[PDB]
DNA sequence: AGGTGAGGAGTC
DNA sequence: ATGGACTCCTCACCTGCAGGTTCAC
DNA sequence: GTGAACCTGCAGGTGAGGAGTCCATG
């Protein structure tokens, strides 16, 4: 049995949102225009996210 | 005339005011068209059908990428079209006549080249009509519409040209907010488009550029969603050393302006901008403000303080919520049921609004009958903050305003104030509050304070003084005596000199360039997972160092071969002895993690910061205090001083040095100014 | 009828 | 169907703790 | 010898942040 713990990553998912929409400027242009989530919900996304496709 | 003779500058804080604009005529002549429609000497009493029809038809036809609009008094308009093309327009009352690029001042034709050539930098002639309205409209943010409607509001940044009256029509740069809304918002189920919407230049969204455009198709009209609103942009913002949200400020996409100019002219085309010199720049410090209003409350301790109801419907625990706040600054008040004559009294009143016309306000109705008495009111919903809890700061400037009044009235300062130019008389012009006062020119009374021996004396201005005064004021007696906007002024009786203070527009910037290399390179360095044998090699050469113990803890609960993170040091900050030291040694084999931006010795952040005057110029400025912020929402404004002075004198400095007119943040008015405005407030009520 | 400044909407 | 100029409107601010230096008695 | 002021410049901010189901009643 293999355990392990995973904290938050956020230059993990950077790289992720610039390759799949490469024509944009920055990272949350892409994450509140072709996602839908607005300023205020914005850290707690980040939080699970990143953890989730590290797993 | 005075013409702003400034310097070419080598340092000092950076400014928003064009230097020069630099552009190749031969370039520009060779490369498009311009011509000249001439409606001058037809009709001065018939302009407003014909200039209407005037610019409709200019824009029926042609292909015209952009037109400007020259001087009232000057040559036709400015159109700019493409290499081989054609004005032709059946009409004959006004006049065509072919020019050159080298026939035009600099800002007009330079304005061409900022509107519609660089909106067409990718691709144009598609269509038959192709216009940009004004300036460029870059996107920052987007906002989703109730769940009736599709599509969304967006956010956008304005940069255009504009001339500077104050400073003999100079050029400055401008950066507003914009907002877009759908069409279908206001349009009525039926078909039947609102009467506001009816007529409205329509805009279009793009995909690559992320620039709003015009088109006459397009689901977008520029106005907001409710009604009369605001929406604004933050100046700047570095927080956690990102570079993407550096690039959604003001001065983010302001960085991109001058890298758009460079990749569609070359460098035919630059704009620089000017420095204004500076020697004497006084940073303010947070004890000394703290030590002024310990003294200040010192003061009002030694009186009495009353605080008294008047609403109708009573509610809320107002005055014991207002009482609590005034006790935990040592000062004791007290609960009346009537106000009490002879003593400070803070009133809670309702909306204005509220009362009928002939009902008796309690406010003024308790002001006319004790004429021997100083006053403060307020409302009592401005006592609870959003989530319910006391707002402080509403507390202390209700009592830092009470002193003043009780200063006024006894005619002699209670606290050290510094000291100020003599012999010299101070007026005030005073708007009439009678809605009919509408006049421009219909004249106003002004009040006239001076100080003689230690009593300050207060008295309305007589007529002759008033003819005095603007007799040696010469052409800036505008400024004083005519206008929707009248502006103080001190006079000095024996040898005819003023003073005047004026706002003239230019916005301070700091740098931007050398913030943004470097948090690039930040971003650059992020990236990668430092080895272990990295860590191990560091805590073997340096055993004595107290950081190791960190260091052990992370590598204790990480595999043994994967590469760690910038994740996992979180937990050691930037800030002790030890920590510098481990940081560095990284940098030098090619790990770069974390800096130092906000530094006084690195001098970026100083353009909003502290007190700035220049002396042989007259201009100043105020910023906050203490050290920067990762957030700062405004920009800071620069002032002129208008005088017929040889030399200005020395003592006119002492009067910016007080720090309660801006609650704990320095002023740009002399304090004279603030006592004599709370003598014509108390003096509509007299009679 | 907290205050001073800095600044976005609606029309001759 | 168009452009750029005054006047009135709304909105935000008003930090905080930790580590190295220094007198003041 | 020491402990009170005194003097920069790096962090962190309202709370915490969703599905699935049994039975009687006009
Ligand atoms: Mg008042």
């Amino acid at each position: 049995l293999t355990v392990k713990y995973l904290n938050s990553r956020d230059a993990f998912l950077d790289a992720l949102l610039e390759e799949y929409k490469p024509e944009a400027r920055s990272s949350h242009f892409i994450l509140n225009h072709y996602l839908g989530i607005a300023e205020s919900e914005q850290a707690f996304v980040r939080s699970w996210l990143s953890k989730l496709l590290a797993s | 005339m005075v013409t702003p003779q400034l310097e070419p500058s080598s340092q000092g804080p950076l400014s928003t005011l064009i230097e020069q604009i630099s552009i190749d005529t031969d370039w520009v002549d060779r490369s498009f068209a311009i011509y000249c429609v001439s409606y001058k000497g037809i009709d001065f009493s018939e302009r407003p059908k014909r200039l209407v029809t005037l610019a409709s038809e200019t824009y029926k036809s042609g292909s015209v990428y952009c037109l400007v609009k020259g001087a009232n008094k000057e040559a036709c308009y400015w159109v700019l079209l493409p290499k081989d093309s054609k004005l032709d327009l059946k009409d004959t009352s006004l006049a065509i006549k072919p020019s050159s690029a080298a026939e035009l001042p600099t800002w007009q034709l330079a304005r061409l080249l900022i509107k519609a050539i660089p909106k067409v930098l990718s691709g144009t002639m598609p269509e038959i009509k192709r216009f940009e309205s004004e300036g460029l409209y870059y996107l920052v943010k987007s906002k989703k519409l109730p769940k009736d409607h599709s599509g969304y509001e967006l956010t956008t940044v304005e940069i255009d040209l504009a001339p500077c009256a104050a400073l003999g029509f100079k050029q400055t740069l401008s950066m507003g907010t914009k907002t877009f809304s759908p069409l279908s918002w206001f349009t009525l189920e039926n078909g039947e488009v609102q009467k506001k919407a009816r007529f409205a230049t329509r805009y279009q969204l793009d995909d690559v550029g992320k620039l709003v455009s015009k088109s006459i198709k397009g689901d977008y009209i520029k106005k907001p969603l409710y009604s009369n609103a605001k929406n604004r942009i933050q100046a700047i913002d570095i927080t956690k050393e990102s570079y993407s949200g550096f690039q959604l400020s003001k001065v983010g996409i302001l960085e991109q302006f001058m890298q758009d100019l460079k990749q569609a002219y070359g460098d035919s085309v630059s704009v620089k901008l000017q420095r204004i010199p500076g020697e004497k720049h006084r940073f303010v410090s947070d004890t000394i403000v703290k030590n002024h209003y310990v003294g200040l409350f010192d003061a009002l301790k030694e009186h009495r303080l009353v605080i008294c109801d008047l609403t109708e419907n009573q509610d809320t625990d107002a005055a014991l919520t207002l009482l609590h706040g005034i006790e935990h600054l040592d000062i004791n008040a007290e609960i009346a049921e009537v106000p009490i004559r002879g003593a400070l009294n803070i009133l809670i009143v309702g909306n204005k609004d509220t009362y009928k016309s002939d009902e008796e306000d309690p406010y003024q109705v308790y002001r006319k009958k004790y004429q021997d008495t100083v006053f403060q009111s307020c409302y009592p919903e401005r006592l609870w903050n959003r989530q319910g809890q006391p707002n402080r700061h509403v507390v202390e400037v209700l009592l830092k305003e009470l002193l003043i009044k009780l200063e006024v009235h006894t005619r002699k300062h209670l606290i050290e104030y510094p000291s100020g130019p003599e012999r010299c008389v101070y007026y005030m012009p005073q708007r009439p509050k009678d809605e009919s006062s509408e006049v421009r020119d219909e004249p106003w009374p002004v009040y006239a304070s001076k100080l003689v021996g230690d009593e300050w004396q207060y008295t309305q201005a007589t007529q002759e003084e008033l003819e005095d005064i603007e007799l040696d004021l010469g052409n800036d007696k505008r400024h004083v005596f005519h206008g929707f906007e009248r502006s103080p002024v001190i006079y000095w009786p024996e040898t005819g000199d003023y003073a005047i203070f004026i706002d003239t527009g230019i916005q301070m910037l700091p740098e931007f360039e050398a913030v943004a290399e470097r948090l690039r390179e930040l971003k650059e360095g992020r990236s990668q997972d430092v080895p272990i044998a990295l860590l191990a090699q560091f805590i073997e050469e340096n055993p004595e160092s107290k950081v190791i113990n960190k260091l052990r803890a992370i590598l204790s609960e990480w595999d043994d071969v994967a590469p760690l993170p910038f994740d996992e040091f979180s937990t050691i900050a930037y800030k002790s002895s030890d920590e510098k030291q481990f940081y560095d040694w990284l940098r030098e084999q090619g790990f770069f993690l974390k800096t130092s931006i906000r530094g006084q010795s690195e001098g970026f952040f100083n353009a909003s910061l502290g007190f700035f005057y220049n002396r042989e110029q007259g201009m100043y400025f105020a910023g906050g205090k203490g050290s920067p912020q990762s957030k700062i929402e405004t920009f800071s404004h620069l002032y002129l001083i208008k005088h017929s002075f040889d030399a200005l004198p020395e003592e006119v400095e002492n009067l910016f040095d007080v720090y309660h007119l801006r609650h704990r943040l320095p002023t740009v008015t002399p304090y004279p100014f603030k006592h004599l405005r709370e003598y014509v407030e108390m003096q509509r009520f007299r009679s």
